[PDB]
């Protein structure tokens, strides 16, 4: 839920902007929706 | 030598992901019944679809509406955080930086970086962005560290 | 010409004369040209014993002045530009009155809807004025074209002449005149051709395709053909970001004449061309200087602390590392690039390697440079899918049956290259860099091509310690994981450490928080005037220092942590010369060598 909102996109005056987006890693043995949870995200999120 | 990646990949996992979640639990007798009986209630008898419809009468958002809400709140808001909330984060970083050094002082070789701190400043503010708020407060931040440390407990093991 | 001018033309002229009477900035500028040509004519004429006749019009000056003449150039240029040049061609005759050719126009500013990408340049508004932005994608071999032909009638010693007109010399569809090249006189005599009493002009066409970052990515490129008359031919090259203005004529008569479908040949007559600058482009930023902007530099240049503040102002987004970005600032300045009489050129560009713990700014610092160096290109190293950053494949299907194209480093011929993930980049490039670094020449020996091309350019390397992390209790060579010659080829190697602490680490939070909650545009103008005007000669007050230190380190450092070579003698000269450029010093001084030493003390120990 915190991911799809983006974040603090910051056009600093030197141009060295910082990403607003966040990166999340799922790790585990197979099962447990680690692949499934992306599939629904590809429905809800804009331009997924 | 080996096919595919190499241990070098130990960096890009811990340095460049803002959260890493490690999600295995061990065949608990009631859990594999709880999930199973829920998963039966998926495949037919549609009780979750029924529940999600009833909860669309109750308190849930339907997929198409959540998307439009996301795109609205994504575009409409350009938030910021107050220095009142900001001081809590250094108060967190200096302690976690000071503590876990001991575990690399003990050469356990596992990290604690401003890449993670700069992630927290984003998870805090996105959590505050759900609200349609230009501003953020410890009311959100104390939840973000609680969410974050679920990741550090996975890094250490 | 031969027809009698109607008031629909006579008005357009005299109406435009009241504009130029109002805005003297154009009357004195055309005068300023014939000032320049006559000075050169006098220089040629009166010592041995031009500028290409066009002016740029600010369209902001028309809007408030003549609203219907604004819409005329945009909507009906073929009826408003030929008379405006006909005014200027008699304004030019009015300004001069020395004894004794065409005069032409160009434009600048905002065109509203008429400025559009060639993705949306369409067969609406053909005849209207257009502006287009994109990449120049190829250029035609600049052919000479006939206009006047001259002949000799040897039976009499008379001369005869003929003049040609075509689809690209008038905006209006003049009646075609397919005149025949005269091989026989009206009387029937023979003829010969007086080549060079005849006159010629350059023809070129260049094809522009939509700029790829604005493009709705995934789709195919779409492109249109621009024809350039004599002037602008020299000022386009493939791959640069270019804005053109002109008339999107739709000429010929395909299908409806002759016999049969594909419609009319559509193209732009280019009346203005500008190169422009975007990220990773083959042209410099080239900001103009006022006589005021130079004044601020000269206020600064004699203050005995500029290099400390200037070194800091680069990168407020980053904490610390002043001791490094000092040198990266010196890379922008560079050396003097001395070229010796009857003997090979000698390197000026200083090439820098960044390495350290992967937490650090290595990947991010380079996006200051790429955003704020005069000219830069960024390469991932691995992923230079051509020959490399330098050379290219070479084949053709067009009329000439060969062509050449240049890699990133040949394109960046004087400025900067940002190389990152440097030790991913394979041996195939590394051994090619060993060719470059201190020779700044590139050679290739394909089937047809056996020739040398220049690459007088400067490099930042960014690298990672192969073991994933480093600390100085682990022997300090093997972590570099590169051939010892590259550790020589690069001039300054900086090792950045983050074995964690708390004391320094304390302040960082509030600085980052302050960073989520001197200046850049002056540095560009500070660097280019320094680069252009200043060429410091050495001075004996500093020539001794570089001998004292270099000769000591070869006793000491060959007994300690790093190699020292005659290569690292010259790096002392360059760095001293660079700091003198920071001083704008007409000559080197001892202080600059003490700075050169200091940077190497930090870099080595
Ligand atoms: N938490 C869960 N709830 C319901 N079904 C689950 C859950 N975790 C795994 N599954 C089952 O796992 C299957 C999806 O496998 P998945 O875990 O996406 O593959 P992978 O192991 O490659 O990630 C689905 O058929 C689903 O029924
Ligand atoms: N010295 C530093 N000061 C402030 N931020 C830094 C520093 N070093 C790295 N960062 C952070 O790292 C991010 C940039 O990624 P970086 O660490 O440069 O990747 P790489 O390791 O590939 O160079 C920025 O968000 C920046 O905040």
């Amino acid at each position: 839920v915190c991911l799809l909102m983006g974040g603090s996109k910051k056009i600093l005056p030197d141009g060295m902007r910082l990403r607003g987006d966040i990166n999340v890693l799922l790790l585990g043995d197979p099962g447990t929706a680690k692949s499934q949870l992306l599939k629904f995200v590809e429905k809800v999120s804009p331009i997924a | 030598k080996s096919p595919g990646d190499n241990i070098d990949f130990q960096t890009t996992i811990l340095s460049r992901f803002d959260m890493i979640f490690i999600v295995k639990d061990d065949h608990n007798e009631e859990r594999d019944i709880s999930i199973a009986n829920h998963v039966i209630n998926i495949h037919t008898g549609n009780a979750n679809a029924m529940q999600n419809q009833q909860e669309e009468n109750g308190s849930e958002i339907s997929i198409e509406k959540m998307k439009r809400y996301i795109t609205y709140c994504r575009l409409k808001c350009a938030p910021r955080l107050s220095p009142q909330a900001a001081e809590k984060l250094s108060s967190n970083f200096v302690t976690i930086r000071k503590q876990l050094l001991i575990n690399e002082l003990e050469s356990t070789e596992r990290p604690i970086t401003i890449r993670q701190l700069e992630a927290i400043i984003r998870i805090t503010e996105s959590l505050a962005k759900l609200e349609l708020s230009p501003i953020a407060q410890e009311r959100h931040v104390d939840e973000a560290i609680r969410l974050f440390q679920a990741s550090t407990m996975d890094a250490a093991s | 010409t031969f027809f009698a001018p109607d008031a629909v033309f006579g008005d357009r002229v005299r109406r435009f004369q009241e504009f130029l009477d109002t805005f003297t900035s154009y009357r004195d500028s055309v005068r300023s040209i014939q000032v320049y040509n006559s000075n050169n004519a006098a220089n040629y004429n009166d010592d041995q014993d031009i500028l290409p006749h066009r002016i740029i019009i600010s369209l902001d000056d028309l809007r408030e002045f003549d609203r219907s003449f604004w819409s005329g150039i945009l909507v009906e240029p073929a009826y408003f530009i030929p008379p405006a040049e006909k005014a200027l061609t008699d304004l030019a005759d009015s300004m001069d009155d020395v004894p004794h050719h065409p005069w032409k126009l160009s434009f600048k500013g905002s065109f509203g809807a008429h400025a559009l990408s060639p993705r949306t340049l369409t067969a609406q508004h053909l005849n209207k004025l257009v502006s287009v932005e994109g990449i120049v994608t190829k250029t035609s071999l600049v052919r000479p074209k006939l206009i006047r032909s001259v002949h000799y009638a040897a039976k009499t010693g008379r001369f005869h002449y003929r003049d040609y007109t075509d689809a690209t010399t008038t905006l209006t569809t003049r009646i075609p005149t397919p005149a025949i090249y005269p091989t026989e006189d009206t009387e029937g005599n023979k003829l010969t051709t007086e080549y060079g009493y005849s006159t010629f002009i350059d023809h070129q066409r260049i094809t522009v395709q939509e700029m790829p970052e604005m493009a709705p990515a995934g789709q195919l490129p779409r492109s249109i053909d621009v024809i350039l008359d004599d002037d602008l031919v020299d000022k386009t090259k493939p791959g640069d970001r270019v804005n053109v203005v002109g008339v999107f004529k739709s000429l010929g008569a395909g299908g409806m004449n002759q016999s049969n479908l594909i419609g009319f040949k559509t193209l732009i007559l280019g009346n203005t061309v500008y190169p422009l600058h975007a990220r990773s482009t083959g042209v410099a930023a080239r900001q103009m200087l006022t006589d005021f902007d130079i004044r601020n530099i000269n206020k600064l240049s004699k203050k005995k602390d500029i290099f400390d503040i200037l070194s800091q102002s680069l990168a407020p987004s980053i904490y610390g590392h002043d001791h490094i970005k000092k040198a990266i600032l010196l890379m922008l300045m560079g050396g003097v690039e001395k070229n010796l009489e009857n003997g090979s050129h000698l390197r000026g560009d200083i090439n820098i390697l960044m390495v350290g713990d992967p937490s650090t700014a290595k990947s991010q610092l380079l996006r200051f440079v790429l955003n704020t160096a005069s000219l830069a290109i960024a390469t991932t190293g691995r992923g230079s899918s051509g020959v490399g950053l330098t050379a290219a494949v070479t084949t053709d299907r067009e009329t000439g049956e060969r062509r050449l194209e240049a890699g990133a480093m040949v394109l960046a011929d004087r400025g900067v290259v940002c190389i990152d993930e440097f030790d991913k980049m394979t041996d195939v490039d590394r051994v090619a860099i060993h060719e470059v670094m201190e020779q700044q020449t590139v050679t290739i020996a394909k089937a047809g091509i056996h020739t040398t091309l220049n690459a007088r350019c400067s490099v930042i390397a960014a690298a990672n310690p192969v073991f994933g992390q480093y600390d100085v209790n682990r022997d300090p060579h093997q972590n570099i994981a590169l051939p010892d010659s590259l550790l020589s080829r690069f001039d300054l190697l900086f090792v950045v450490t983050d074995d964690i602490n708390e004391i320094r680490d304390r302040s960082i939070s509030e600085h980052v928080l302050r960073t989520h909650r001197v200046t850049i545009p002056f540095l560009r103008k500070y660097v280019q005037y320094a680069k252009e005007r200043v060429i410091p000669q050495l001075t004996q007050e500093a020539i001794n220092v570089i001998v004292k230190n270099y000769t000591d380190l070869r006793n000491d450092d060959n007994t300690k942590k790093s190699p020292i070579t005659a290569r690292t003698l010259e790096t002392l000269i360059r760095l001293a010369t660079a700091h003198a450029k920071v001083r704008l010093s007409k000559t080197v001084n001892k202080v600059d060598a003490k700075v050169a030493a200091n940077l190497l003390r930090f870099a080595l120990l």
